[PDB]
RNA sequence: UUGAGUGCAGAAGAGGAGAGUGGAAUUCCAUGUGUAGCGGUGAAAUGCGUAGAUAUAUGGAGGAACACCAGUGGCGAAGGCGGCUCUCUGGUCUGUAACUGACGCUGAGGCUCGAAAGCGUGGGGAGCAAACAGGAUUAGAUACCCUGGUAGUCCACGCCGUAAACGAUGAGUGCUAAGUGUUGGAGGGUUUCCGCCCUUCAGUGCUGCAGCAAACGCAUUAAGCACUCCGCCUGGGGAGU
């Protein structure tokens, strides 16, 4: 859960951070790391691509399942560690014929489960399926889009999914805000919301802190000079005088649903709610 | 001691047999592994509905009556494999004496 | 003054008979009262449970004057 | 068109108004009446003489089309049903149902206020 | 809440004498054994006011009958609290 | 051993959680038909409809409360508690008496529970609906009337500690005419009793005798006859300031 550091600063005041209560080890492998850079928003080219990244203590990837192709095999899980890449806690592997690697943790996985990836598993939480086989109600992610991969929808810690209703070809999915479209149905998932919560109930507190994650500190709009961005200059302070407020490249940033008007997923989607 | 129940479920009637006896096979087997005790498997009456459940206004009734402790599971079993298949419309379970 | 429904030896309703089970529902479909049945108080409560378990498995529907 | 004479109509009215309607076995709609429709204002149009005349004009306009038995549909428990059916009879038809569908609930959802007038 | 094969076995352990259904030795190893699996619903459903009542009515009582024990005898009293994990 | 509690055999009960789920009704979406109104009032207008409403029929979504049962019925300590079904759990009453042998009651300060409105934190939001708009009445109308419409109104967790939290009657315990239903047991007679009659326990009503009372009135469930313990009060205002 949460701690609440006792007010000892000024600036420790409103601090909260997590426990960490559940995660067993911290001594990963060797043979599922690989090294990283910071680009820092830097290309090919030197320049920055986009603003406020980097500045932070070194991070490793790792690599975690997305397809689950080995099936029919049972699969023991045994710790649950942190990694650096991303917001959700992530799980070792074991398969009895002896293959290692990492694999996503939804809530309620625990210490000596066994876990099945074929296209006839018993329908729990943490195995995965083909879409065909999973009847309407259930909680699915690694959401393949197209099938061979992996996944690339719902990843990150805490958000759902629903399933509305099959058709022949294809299938309807509710993703997050509402917004339900035509996905293929011969697509591999896996059953059951993301692991850990409470990433919207921790503050940062220092300029460090966020320092200490791979961020910089911006600058506001008028702020500015009154060349690298149209607001700006300004006697004293001042009002916007250039009506429905803008981006430093143009395109002004209050609702413009800016979709190619043309795509090729625009014939498969229904109800864009709030976006 | 222990329990009594019933358990009637409405099958589609545009099934076959050979699909209402591997019904009734799977169900059996898979109850009897969470030390539920099988007393007696009755066909009810093959009868119509007096309105629309979701497709029909047929189907079959299948009682069983079986015996468990209550603190099993030997009940929520079978609520979790009723409710995802196809082939069974409505059911309930009521203690029985 | 009144008949009643244990002479017939009522014990157990068994959530199924239909001689019963018709006896004490309205032509629409409602419920007598027990100004209208002549029944023991208790029995209210047994046959109104056992009817309410009736209207779930189409064993007796909801509305009826068609 | 067609030469039909198998229908469905439907009575529906308020304290305050009312509306008659004739329409197929499915039922598509095809000649209707009212108090304001035959142009009665407001307060008046909960007289059952003008439920009288609205059923003629309906009727008078439903059976050209080729029509002669039909069903009655009661919704609206308001005043004139007792004319409207027999002002239905009157200009020659084949009326031979008497049921009753009313929305009544279960407890669902909430009424409005009283009126503190 | 408890069987009746512990609560008619747990009479035949802790008797004086044979058939010492009374004996407030044996009266509160039966609330003993009553109150912890009541505890243990009061961790399951503790928003169920309606059984945390009836562990103070059986908390109070076994209290009562213990302070009534010892001011007649304390080698009983001694060898109870020695025996069955209690009186703080 | 009579008061107490404990066995043993039973019976009733919307007693509380968790978990899944059933039908309608409302409202929205979609489709068919159909065109000139719909809707509102003491009366009329603001509102909605020719970008097809109101109308019907058909399919989906989505919450929300649970018709009939339902009763001076039942359960709880009071606030109260009624769709179904399942896992855990709590009290009440009737015979019983082998067992303990007075273990009892009230109870300053404490501890716990505690409608609705209310706050904080996350979800959800069909209707209803404070604030507010607009129309009408009204000399006047920020109110009564109508069309709307925000918080709120539910769920998850803390918080507050309040009512006309009323039977405006504190708890424990014995004595004192009756009649009258009814909830739930126990016993006897006739009894195919399941149909009746009588006897006895535990509530719940209705009329009344002694008695009490200034009257109003109360009355085996005393507002009578008495004991134990607790709380309260001493003119109205100023002010529970």
């Amino acid at each position: 859960a949460i701690k609440k550091y006792k007010p000892t600063t000024n600036g420790r005041r409103n601090m909260t951070s997590s426990d960490f209560a559940e995660i067993t080890t911290s001594t990963p492998e060797k043979s599922l790391l690989q090294p990283l850079k910071n680009n820092a928003g830097r290309n090919n080219n030197g320049r920055i691509t986009v603003r406020h990244q980097g500045g932070g203590h070194k991070r490793q990837y790792r690599v975690i399942d997305f397809k689950r192709n080995k099936d029919n095999v049972a699969a023991v899980v045994k710790t649950i560690e942190y990694d650096p890449n991303r917001s959700a806690n992530i799980a070792l592997v074991h398969y009895e014929d002896g293959v290692k690697a990492y694999i996503l943790a939804p809530k309620g996985l625990e210490v000596g489960m066994r876990l099945v990836s074929g296209p006839e598993a018993d329908i729990k939480v943490g195995n995965a399926l083909p879409l065909e086989n999973i009847p309407v109600g259930t909680v699915i992610h690694n959401i393949e889009m197209k099938p061979g991969k992996g996944g690339q929808l719902i990843r990150s810690a805490g958000t759902s999914a629903q399933v509305l209703g099959k058709e022949g070809k294809y299938v309807l999915i509710r993703l997050n805000s509402g917004e339900v479209r035509m996905i293929l149905a011969t697509c591999r998932a896996t059953i059951g919301s993301v692991g850990n919560e409470q990433h919207e109930l921790i503050n940062i507190g220092k300029a460090g802190r966020s320092r200490w994650m791979r961020k910089r500190p911006t600058v506001r709009g008028s702020v500015m000079n009154p060349n690298d961005h149209p607001h700006g200059g300004g006697e004293g302070k001042t009002p916007i005088g250039r009506k429905a407020p803008v981006s430093p490249w143009g395109q002004p940033a209050i609702g413009y649903k800016t979709r190619n008007k043309k795509a090729k997923s625009d014939k498969l989607i229904v109800r864009r709610r709030t976006k | 001691q222990d329990t009594k129940y019933e358990i009637m479920y409405i099958i589609r009637p545009n099934i076959d047999e050979e699909a209402k006896t591997a019904l009734v096979e799977r169900f059996d087997t898979i109850l009897k592994d969470n030390g539920a005790e099988v007393i007696e498997s009755k066909d009810w009456e093959k009868r119509r509905l007096a309105y629309e459940m979701n497709g029909f206004r047929e189907g079959i009734y299948h009682i069983v009556n079986v015996t468990s402790p209550s603190t099993a599971g030997a009940i929520n079993e079978f609520d979790r494999l009723a409710k995802i298949n196809d082939d069974i419309i409505r059911h309930m379970i009521v203690k029985v004496e | 003054k009144v008949d009643y429904i244990a002479a017939n030896h009522i014990e157990y309703i068994d959530y199924k008979d239909t001689e019963l089970l018709k006896r004490f529902i309205s032509e629409r479909g409602k419920i007598l009262p027990r100004r209208v049945t002549g029944t023991g108080a208790k029995n209210q409560r047994k046959l109104t449970i056992a009817i309410k378990r009736a209207r779930i498995m189409g064993l007796l529907p909801f509305v009826s004057d068609e | 068109k067609k030469n039909i004479e198998s229908g469905v109509a439907h009575i529906h009215s308020t304290f305050n108004n009312t509306i008659v309607m004739i329409t197929d076995t499915h039922g598509n709609a095809l000649a209707w009446s009212s108090a304001g429709s035959l142009g009665f204002k407001g307060s008046k149009k909960s007289t059952p003489f003008a439920a009288q005349m609205a059923a003629e004009a309906a009727t008078k306009v439903a059976m050209e089309h080729g029509l002669k038995t039909v069903d009655v549909t009661v919704k609206g428990p308001g005043s004139g049903r007792e004319a409207a059916i027999r002002s239905l009879q009157a200009t020659g038809l084949e009326v031979t149902a008497i049921r009753d569908v009313t929305p009544v609930p279960h407890n669902g959802c909430r009424p409005p206020k009283r009126r503190r007038v | 809440a408890i069987s009746q094969e512990r609560k008619n076995e747990i009479i035949k352990e802790y008797a004086r004498h044979e058939g010492d259904t009374g004996s407030p030795e044996v009266q509160i190893a039966v609330l003993t054994e009553d109150i912890n699996q009541l505890n243990e619903h009061a961790r399951t459903h503790k928003k169920d006011h309606h059984s945390y009542r009836g562990l103070m009515k059986k908390i109070g009582h076994r209290r009562n009958l213990l302070a009534y024990l010892r001011k007649t005898d304390i080698q009983r009293y001694r060898e109870l609290i020695q025996r069955l994990g209690l009186r703080r």
